Order: structure tokens, then C-alpha cells, then sequence
């Protein structure tokens, strides 16, 4: 009957019951209308559960671009923010290409970003990649590093190959059966 | 109502032993089934006395009272895969105890686990320790650097590896620990990049680094 | 043992090193 | 060395760097002056360094 | 039914919730619409609730960003003020991708800010990075001190190995049985 | 009841009550509105209560920073008032994140500002940082330099570690009994 | 009663009477609404209360700030404003910076002010700074300069520690009973 | 209402002790269940008296008194492991005490502290308290540089560490002191900048001499 | 109501001891506690006489007085862990006192100590004092210059330390001022910044510093 | 309505003594408290004759009379640790008074104090109250300069002294004037830069100083 958070988003309020539920405790996802979703928990699971938000940071503020901090409906626009809004389309592009490989379920890209050799001469440096991917659970994952560093070696002009590191895993254990009400 | 019903839907994942001081252990397998089992008995739904007992923490719990009772004693680890029989797994090379005192470390041991029965200890030896250890290294291809010194040896795996190299030398070293604990034999992985970074030496007994054409910096020999 | 560990040396610093040998 | 010494112009642009010990410097001499690569000459007077 | 902090904001106020219930008092969270919450603890517990909250300096000020200094709805924008609002974001979605890894909780990123040493013709200086983290307990965490710092290496230009720091903890025992109410 | 303060903060007032119950004397904290809070204490009990006033110099003045000085509310900003508004929000930014280290209760960072290097044409000198530190006590408080300035070495450009200044203390003793009415 | 001050506010009369219940003289703070409080001592005890004020030049001026002297209400200001005004918030950080030390209770901080050498040729001086302090008694006063001028040394470019001076001090004796009414 | 109610839910992690001076003790074992435990006892929900004892508080404790009424005594540390008798890890090669010596002593000390029965004195080796700091110093492969003088050794590890060595060496001493404490042997962990770590050489005309170890350090350009 | 009741609800951290001359001293053990005492005596809820005692404000007492009834004697710091009977301490090889003016002396302590039933007065060694404080002073691997003149020692600490090592030495200092006070040995700690970062320099017997390609510092021994 | 009631809560910061000529003297031991009690009598709330009297007020009142009735006496202090039989210390090496004419000396004095009940004069050593300002300034390392003439010596510490030789010297000098007073032995300490500034100069019998390269001055032998 006891509220602890309040005023979500849909994926705000679907984050923290997934933490939640994962921990023996079970919540409420109440609509309100136009203020948003509210999450109740019961009485004894009250002191676990803002445990629970305190240790986990939640809710979980929204995941942010480099294409958003250089607008493109602005008035002016500079060439440091034209090209670090070239650059935050393609990272954000190879990421939606490496969920369609063969076992990925969530991936991440990063890009080296330059910037202070575009006024003067110097010609820039080599570009630098950085990925992470999450395979489910069978897959023998350490011969499917060479198939990333195969597929984004020669996606950009001229990497090589110890300019690139994957950082992979597997996925946690799946959870499937109900917590349980408390007792009382 | 009964403890095992108030647990999940799944009677798989956990067991339950009645203990030898009126209480009741559960036992769970990792980290989130023991924060799991420990949500329910916190919560306050059962009557009674129960605990939540893990290798991983019953590991740590009788190597504290082991080394203040049992100073200067050679050991592995304990296994946990019948919860009713404990296996001590001592060192056969390095202690110099006889069978009526190991009657009575097994007796002792008894007493911090109300839960067994009857703890096994068996002797292993010192060598294959260490040979399983190397040979799971050089399979790999890995390039390491062995230390062998008194009471425990120890294997060295620097440079700037690639991260297949990473991967395999973290999925092997979590497949050691798990089965002969970090007592003896300890691996150290340590990523880092060339000593002497683009710097030409040179090496050998009577050293020099050339910080550049014209300028000798002489430290200790190279 | 002794050696020269050289990292784009220009031929006079490498054939200096040689010269204690 | 209890004599004075003079290094030329060419061979005064290299530089050292590092703890030393001059215990016995006639000896150290030879080691240096083949290492860093340099000529030296005692004319009895002085200890003449080129390069 | 004494007062201590009032006006209060929804993650603030579990906050200082979280933080009273592991000292063994137990406080109450009261709703009052526009006005924020509220928090209020028993007349026993008020001696000691203030001395947490001196020592604490609950409630917690907003975590601050270098862009918002630099706001993007500005009129006109120097180029000393686009590096900063570059690196702002760079350093906000490496702790968003490390996060994603397997046993971590919580992380912070720190980047150096270099932008004085552009305009000249003196050659850019080396960047250096600085992380920490809050993995799951039960981990070996000597041997993932390695992962991050290869993952963190080349997401940007030219870094080594030894201008990365890592400092990373195991968290904390769990809070998960109810403070009590005093006995009067 | 004789009154000793008007008309303070919410934050001034959880300052004075934990100062004035520390040395055994009881205050009560009146809310008034629009007019702020109001602390009254005891007549045996006032004239302990005006000297600890004098002495600790309450009520607290706020924490003031640097970027108070320098609004962005301006047209056109000198490089001296960005590069003190860009110091300013990373010196925030590095205390925000010395409090999430395990055993850290308070910490505060300044870093030294350099800004007429800048008019000539002379290179700014060498970053120089400094740090305090407050500890839960039972920590070995002599290793713990070696995570803060290893954490603090490559946050920046270039220090070393003898422009790195550590100095930090464990917190007093727990204040947890009611200080008691006086009887007449 | 006669009176003695009136129109005083909350921080000067709460100086007064602290300074005459030191002398064995005990006042009364009257408030008037809008005109501030109002002192008032008896009949017997007004020709030591009358020198007392003229002795310690009682009412206290308010505490006065480089800053200031020197407002950001001009539309443009010269390189002397916005250099004279980034020391007198140095100078007020340092000094809150020095009361979460332990043991200290008052603290004050002088930065050495140039203004000449950002509009001249030549180099700039040196910086000088002084500092005092007020201690808890029970303490040894010699053992705290020593960190005093550590935390110092390194909040600027380059100080030494001969211009640095710290003269600190224990605090008085405490003022704990009741001055006692005049009999007649 | 008996006291092991009024505290938490878990009746595990917190023991009460009756006392001989008519009073009760609750032994918690780390600073964060201390102060629940006292939060209880200060908040004034128990009508007799009772008092919250710890490892690391009762250690300090007795340990005023002992440098008072029996200077110049090496001893080691206080364990607790069994609270009702507490063993007193007293050193062998550096005292001079007799059986009725310390006999006194363990009956002098049984009256400091009212929950114990009675006070275990166990004679440790010398050799062993400063070969186990060795021996765990070198199988971590850190840089270290032992100085032995008479009265208590010392381990200095100096020079410019990494991220893994830092946390290898800080979690080995915390792991030390918990068993030994710090009476007898010191760890030194300083960072400064030199990639050189701790040892330093001179170089001239027969090649390298192992300099004496000292306070100045060389500041590396590299 | 009695003053045992009188004080806060823990009554452990507080000893209420009846005095000789119908006082009642309450025995705190730092000011911390000893200005949460005084308030209760001082705002006049207790109608008899009772005094608040600590462990360093009556060291200096009995010393203002020891240095007019008994000036040129040479002791070490009194010790009140039984408040009961108190020991203390008196150098052994500093004095030439009998057998007979040692009763007289603890006499006279006992007509100042008015909670206190005996003193009992050992004899400490002057040579163990200073080694305690040079044997700590080395294993904390602090550079130190011992100055031995007549009646103490003094120990120098200089150079320019780091942070961990004024560190470890308040440590050692407030740890050892605390067991023999500061009556002998007196540690003196200066900090100065280093003449030699970037400077090259030869050591030894002739030593010298070059400041400068061209300029020579001869110090002066 | 008593004194002892008039005054302030705690009965134990005053001393109250009555006089031989019908007066009440009040004895305090700091000038807060001096004023603190000098204020009770100048309101008017007592009705016979009292006086407040002090340490340092009393001994200089004593010296006025002593500097007309009784000059070239050499003495120290009065010591009033107990009010009603104050110390007198004399000297002994310089005084040439006799058995006889120190019991009227002894006799003279206790009519001037009329709280007293008999001043009791002792003769001090003189080469003690000496001995203890240089083994006193020995111990602080600070740099002293003494000067010895008939009746008196003289410390001088001079030069560019830091923060923390200040302090020790006022906390010294200050606890040496309590107990002896400064009759007989003055620390000067005077702080001041160096001398001869920026100069090079050439010392000894046959002096110039060099202020400038081509200019020398001649004053006094440096």
C-alpha cells in the first residue's frame, strides 16, 4: 500500500519492477492519467525495496547522444558541430547493425571524436572503436570476436586491428517464476 | 506451513537441512538465491529459526576461526557438493600432522557446521597443483613467467593483450579458483603497455636508454 | 647478455653502440 | 682527475643524465668515452675531449 | 511526529530515507501535493535523526554536468564553449555504457579537459581518463580492473595504459529487516 | 521560552539544533509560514545558548563557489570568466564523486586557477589540487591516500604527485541520547 | 529598565547580549516588529553597560568582502573587476574549507591581491597567503600548522612555505551560568 | 521483554553475553551493527542495564590499560573468536616472564573484562609473524624493502604503482591486520613518481653498485 | 534526584565518586564529556556541591602546584585509570630522594586529591622513555635528528615530507605524548620546501649545488 | 544575604577571606573573574566592607611598597597557592640580611596583607632559576643568544624565526614568567629580516659592504 516512486515513464516503470521482481519483491504498475505511472510495494517489503532504489540508482535517467547537445534546429550551426553530428549518426547506426548478427541481444558503439585538427594542416589521427555486446547463453563466444572485429574493421577509412576492442558477455540467468506475496 | 513450500515455485534450487542446535539451513548456490532465500526470512514470514548458508561465504567463515585455532597450516578449499558431507581437501607435502591429530581437526570441524555429518578430510599432493595450473596455461597460449618460491608459486601475465587474450586468460582462471581456491598457486594478470615506451636501449649487466640522439639516460641495467 | 634494442635509429646512434663491442 | 679538462664545441651539445661515482676516473673514462663516442688526450697539462 | 526536513523532492526524499532506516530509526514519507514531501520521524529518534542528517549533509544537491554551464539555447557560442559541450556528453555516455557490463552497478567517468592548448602552434597534449565503479559482491574484482581499462582505452585518440585509473569497490551489506518502532 | 533566532532556513535550522543539542541544551524548531523557522530554548538554558551562538557563528552563511561570481545571464563572456566557470563546475563535479567511494562521508576539492597566463604569451603553469576528507571511523585512514591520489593523478592534464595534497579525518562521536528538560 | 540600542537586527543583538553576560550584566531582547530588537539592562547595571558598548565598539559593523566593492551590475567591466572579484571568492572558499577541519571552529583567509601585472611586461609576483584559526581546547596547537600549511601549498601555482603564516589560537574559557539579577 | 527481542528480525548476528558485574552485553562484530545495537540501548527501550561490546573497541581498550600497569610488554593481539574465552597472543622470544608471572597477568586481565570465564595466554613465534608478511608480500609480486631492526621489522613499497597493485597491496594489509595487528611489523604504501620502484643504482667504471636505500628518491624523466 | 540519575540515559560514561571534603566529583574522560557534565552543574538542578574532574585539567593542577612546593623534580605524567589511587610516575635517575620523602610527597598528594585514597609512585627509567621514542620513531621510517643535552632529548623531523608521512607522525606523536607526556622528550616537526628538484649537485664531502650552468652553492657545513 | 550566595552558581571559582581590619576579601585567580566579581560589589548589593583581590594585582601592589621602603632587594615572587600563608622567595647569593633582619622583614610584610596569617620566606638558589631558562629554551631548538652580567642574565632570540618557533616561544616564555617572574632573567625575542639585506659582505675587524658591484661602503666592522 506504501508508494515509492511516482510520477514515471513507461520505461521508467517498466526498469524498476524488472529490478524489483528480481529480488523477491513484487509492485504495482498504477496508472494515474496524464501524471504519469506509480509503483507500490506492501509494508514489510518497504525497507528492501528503497534499499533496492538507493543501491541501483533508480529511476533511470534517459540515455543521452552526442547529437543532442548540437541541435540540428538550430540557427547557425559550426563545422565542429556539423561533424560531431555526422559522427553521433554513424555510432548510432552501427549499434542498430550489430543486433542483427546471430545471437546479439544489445550492443554498444563508441567512436573517437576529433575535433582540433579540422582548422589547422595537420592531418588527423587514426579513428579508434569501441564496442560491447550481450550473447545469450550456448554460444561459444570467444571465437565470435573475430566476426566484429572483421564486420567494423573496414566499416570507417583506415583502422587496424589493435585500434578495436570488443568487450563481450553473456546474458544473466532468466527469471520466470513469481516472487510471492508476504505472509501475513 | 512448511519452509520449502515458502520458498519459489522451482523445489530445485535449493535445500533444505535441518541443523543440529534446533535451526534449519538453507542452501543456496550463488549470490542471487542467497539474496533470495534471505528476502523471505527478513521479511518475517516463518515462525521458526532458519539460516542461508553458501560455499562461497561457509568457505570464509571456517577459514576465520581456522587461522586463529590452527595457525600455520596448509589447505586448499572445502567442497560442498553433498551439504551433508563436507571434503577437506589439506596439503600432503608441507604439514606434519599425524592421523590422532587429524582425528581431532575433523572433530573440530564437526562443531562450526551443525548441518553435517561427518567432514572427510583427504590429502593432496603438492605437485599436480601446480601442473594443472601450467598446463591450463599453455594451452591457451598465453605467455606468462613462473616464480616458484616456498609455500605457494605464482605465474606473471603481463604485456598488451589482445582481447581474445583477455577472455581466455579470465575464463581459465575463474575455472581454477572455483575447484583449488587461491591458497597456493595465484595468477596475475596485468594489463599494461611497453616498458620503454618508443625508447631504443641497451641491454644487459651495463645499461643505457637513449632519451634521444643526442642524450644517454643511465638507470639501472636494462 | 648484451644487444641493441633499435626503434627507427638513424645508423650513426646504432653504429656508436657498437663501438664498446 | 687532478688535471683540468676541455671539451670542444661539437662534442658539448650531447647530454647525461644519472647518479655517478667517480671512484677511479681514468678507468671511467675509457668506459664513457666509448659508449657515448668521443676522442680524449692528456698532454700532461690537461685532458683534451672532442668528439 | 516531529518534523525535520520539509519541501522535500521525490528522489531526495528516499534519500534520506534510505539513509535513516540503516541507522536502526525509521522515519515516514508525506505527500503534500505541489509542496513536495515531507519526512517526519518519532519523538525518540529526533536526537539522533538530526546528528545523520549534520553528518550526512542530506538532502543531496543535483548532480551537476559541465553543459550546464554552458547552456545549448544560447545566442552565440564560442569554440571554448563547444569543446566543453563536447565533452560533457562523451564522459556522460561512457559511465551509461559501463553500467551494461556484467556485475557492475553504478560508475563515474572523468575526462581532462583540455582547450587552451588548441589555438597556437603548439601539438595537442595527451588526454587522460578516470574511472570508478560499484560491482555485485562475490566477483573476483582484481581481474576486471583489466576489461575496463581495455574498453576505456580506445574510445578516444591516443591514450595509454598507465593514464587510465581504475578504482573500483564491492558494495555494501544489505538492509533488509524493518528498523522498529520504539517500545513506549 | 525565550526565542534566540528568527526567521532562518530549513537548512539553518537542522544546523542549530545540532549544534546547541550537542552541548545539552534542547531547542524546539517553530515554523512560521511565509517567515521561516524559529529556534526557542529554555531560560536555565539561555545563556549557554547565546555564548555557543557567538562561538560557533551560527546561523551558517551558504557555500559559496566560484561560478556565482561570473553569471551566464551575459551577452559576451571574457576567456576569464569561462575558464573560471568551466573550474568551477569541475571542482563540483570531482567532490560529487569522492563521496561515492566506500567509506567516504564528506570531501572537498579545490584546484588552482590560472587566468593572466592566458593575456601573455607564456604556457600556464602545472595544475595543483587539494583535498579533505571525512571518514567512518575503523578504516585505516593511512592507506587511504593512495585511492585518493591515484583517483585524483589523471583527472586532469599533467600533475604529479607532489601537487597533490591529502589531508583527511575520521568523523567525532555518535550524539544518540536526548539531552534532558531542565527541572525546577 | 533603560534602554541602551534599539533597531538593531538579529545578528547584532545576539553579539551584545553575548558580550555582556561576560561582564556579570544581564539584558533583555525586546523586538519591535519592523524596527528591529531593542536592549535593555536594569537601573543599577547601566553605568558598565554604557562603557562596555564604547570599550568593544559595540554594534558590529557588517563583515565586509573584496567582492563587494566591485558589482556585476556594469554593463562592461574592466580586467581589475573580474580579477578583484575571482580572489575574494578564493579567499571565502579556503575559509569554509577550513571549519570542516577538526577542531577548528573560526577560520580566517588573506590572499596577497595584484592587479599591475596582467597590464604590464614583466612576470608576476608570488602569491602570499595568511591564515588563522580557532581551536578546540584539549588540543596540541603545535601538530595542526604543520597541516594547515600542507593543505595550503598546493590550492595555488606555486607558494613556499615561508609565505605562508598560520597563527592560530585556543578558545577562552567557557561562559555556562546565569549573570544573576540586581537586589535592592 | 528480554533484550534479544527488541533488537532486529535476524537473531544471528547479534549475542548476549550476562555479565559477572550484573550487567549484559550485546557483541556485535563490525562498526555497522554496532551502532543498531546502541541505537536500541540509547533510545532507552530496556529497563536494566546493558552495554554494546566490539573486536576492534575492546582491543583498544585494553590496550590503555596495558601500557599503564605492564609496560614493555610484547604482545600481539586480543581474539575474540569465542567471546566467553578469549585467547591473548602473547610473544615468546622477546619477554621474560615466569609461569607465576603470568599466571597474575592472566587473572589480572580476567578481571578487565566481566563477560569472560577465563583468559587463554598462548606464546606465538617471532620468526613466523615476520615470514608470513614476507612470504604473502612476495607472492602477490609487489615491490617492497624490508628494514630489520630490533624491536619490530617494517616493509616499505614505494615508487610510482599501478591500479592493480594498489589494490593487491591494500587488500593483503587489510587482510594481515586482521590477524596479526600492527605491533610488530609496518607496511609503508606510498605512491611518489619514479618508474624505478623503490630501488636505485649508481653507475660508474665496473657497472652498477646497489645504492643504500634512503629517504631521497630520484625524480624520473621518462 | 541523584546526580547518577541526573546526567543522560547511558550512566557508563560518566564515575561518581564521594569526596573527603563532602563533594561529589563526576570523572569524565575528554571536554566532550566534560562540557555535557558542566551544564547539568551549572544550570542549578542539583542542590549540593559536585565537581566535574577530567584527566588533563587536573595534570595541570597538581603540576602548577608541583612547581612551587617541589620545583627541580623530575617526573613523567599521572595516571588516573583507577581514579581511586592514581600512579604516578617519578624518574629514577634524576632525583635524590629517600625512602622517607616519598611517603611525605604522596601525603601531600593525597591532601590535593580529595577522591583519591592512595598514590601509589613508581620509578621509571630515563633510558627506556628515550628508547620508546626513538625505537617508534624508526619503524615508521621518518627521517629524525636526536639532540641529547642534559634533562631530555629532543627529536628534529625536516625535509619536505609527503602527506602519509604527517600522517604516521601525528600518529606516533599524539600516541606517545599520551603515555609519557611531554615533560623529557619533545618532538619538534618543520616542513621546508627542497632546494634540489631539477638541480644537478655533488654530494659528500665537498658538496655543493649548481643552481645554474653557471653558478655554484657552496652551503655551509 | 551572605557573599558566597551573591556571587556566581558554582562555589568553588571564589574564595572568600576574611580580613583583620573588618573586611571580606575575595580572592579570584584571572582578570575575567576579577571582573566578574568587582561588578557584585560596585552595584551595590552588599552591605559591609569587601575588596576583590588578584594574583598579578596583588604582587604588583607589593612591589611599590617594597621599591620605597626596602630598595637593592633582590627577590623573585610571592606565591599564593594557599592565600592565608603566601611564599616569599628571596634570593640567597645576593643579599647580606641576616636571621633577625629577615624576621622583621618576615613581620613588616604581614601587616601589609591583613588576610594573611604568616609570610613564609625561603631562600632560592641562583644559579637553578638560570639553569632552567636554558635547558627550557634548549629543548624548543630555538636559536638564543645569552648575555651575563651582575644582576641579570639576558636571552636574545633574534633572526627570520616560522610559525611554529613563535608559538613555542610564546608558549614557553609565558609558562617560565608564572613561576619565576621577570625580575632577574628577560627573553628578547624580536623578529626581524636579515641584515645587510641583499649584500655581499666581508666581515671581521676590516669591513665593507658591497652595495653595488663598483661600490663598497665602509661603516662599522661587520
Amino acid at each position: 500500500d506504501k508508494d515509492l516512486l511516482k510520477g514515471l515513464d513507461q520505461e521508467q516503470a517498466n526498469e524498476v519492477i524488472a529490478v524489483l521482481q528480481m529480488h523477491n519483491i513484487e509492485a504495482n504498475k498504477i496508472d494515474s492519467g496524464k501524471l504519469g505511472y506509480s509503483i507500490t510495494v506492501a509494508e514489510p517489503d518497504f525497507t528492501a525495496a528503497v534499499y533496492w532504489i538507493k543501491t541501483y540508482q533508480l529511476p533511470p535517467r534517459p540515455r543521452v547522444e552526442i547529437a543532442q547537445m548540437f541541435p540540428a534546429d538550430s540557427l547557425v550551426s559550426s563545422p565542429r558541430a556539423e561533424k560531431a553530428r555526422l559522427y553521433s549518426a554513424i555510432e548510432q547506426r552501427l549499434e542498430q547493425s550489430l543486433q542483427t548478427m546471430e545471437g546479439v541481444l544489445s550492443a554498444r558503439v563508441h567512436i573517437s571524436y576529433d575535433i582540433d585538427a579540422g582548422e589547422n594542416g595537420r592531418p588527423p589521427k587514426p579513428v579508434h572503436l569501441s564496442a560491447l555486446a550481450v550473447y545469450e547463453r550456448g554460444s561459444p563466444l570467444a571465437h565470435q570476436i573475430s566476426d566484429i572485429k572483421r564486420f567494423l574493421k573496414n566499416s570507417f577509412a583506415d583502422v587496424d586491428y589493435d585500434n578495436i576492442s570488443v568487450v563481450l558477455s553473456e546474458r544473466s540467468d532468466a527469471q520466470l517464476q513469481a516472487p510471492g506475496t508476504p505472509v501475513k | 506451513a512448511e519452509l520449502d513450500s515458502l520458498l519459489g515455485q522451482e523445489k530445485e534450487r535449493f535445500q533444505v537441512l535441518p541443523g543440529r542446535d534446533k535451526m534449519l539451513y538453507v542452501a543456496a548456490q550463488n549470490e542471487r538465491d542467497t539474496l533470495w532465500a534471505r528476502q523471505v526470512l527478513a521479511r518475517g514470514d516463518y515462525d521458526k529459526n532458519a539460516r542461508v548458508i553458501n560455499e562461497n561465504e561457509e568457505n570464509k567463515r571456517i577459514s576465520i576461526w581456522l587461522d586463529t585455532y590452527y595457525p600455520q597450516l596448509a589447505y586448499y578449499r572445502i567442497h560442498f557438493d553433498e551439504p551433508r558431507k563436507p571434503v577437506f581437501w589439506l596439503s600432503r607435502q608441507r604439514n606434519t600432522m599425524s592421523k590422532k591429530e587429524l582425528e581431532v581437526l575433523s572433530q573440530k570441524l564437526r562443531a562450526l557446521m551443525p548441518y553435517a555429518d561427518s567432514v572427510n578430510i583427504t590429502l593432496m599432493d603438492d605437485v599436480t597443483a601446480a601442473g594443472q595450473a601450467e598446463a591450463g596455461l599453455k594451452q591457451q597460449a598465453l605467455p606468462y613467467s613462473r616464480r616458484n618460491h616456498k609455500g605457494g608459486v605464482t605465474f606473471v601475465i603481463q604485456g598488451a593483450l589482445d582481447d581474445v587474450e583477455i577472455l581466455r586468460a579470465r575464463q581459465f582462471v575463474d575455472s581454477y579458483y572455483r575447484t583449488w581456491g587461491g591458497r597456493y598457486v595465484q595468477f596475475a594478470i596485468e594489463l599494461k603497455d611497453d616498458w620503454l615506451k618508443g625508447r631504443s636501449f641497451q641491454y644487459g649487466a651495463e645499461g643505457y636508454i637513449k632519451m634521444s640522439p643526442g642524450h644517454w639516460y643511465f638507470p639501472s641495467p636494462l | 647478455g648484451s644487444g641493441f634494442v633499435a626503434k627507427d635509429d638513424s645508423l650513426r646512434t646504432f653504429f656508436d653502440a657498437m663501438a664498446l663491442q | 682527475l687532478k688535471e683540468p679538462v676541455i671539451v670542444s664545441k661539437m662534442a658539448a651539445r650531447k647530454k647525461i643524465t644519472g647518479n655517478f661515482e667517480f671512484h677511479d676516473p681514468n678507468a671511467l673514462l675509457e668506459k664513457l668515452s666509448l659508449q657515448l663516442g668521443l676522442i680524449w688526450y692528456f698532454d700532461g697539462q690537461a685532458i683534451y675531449i672532442y668528439d
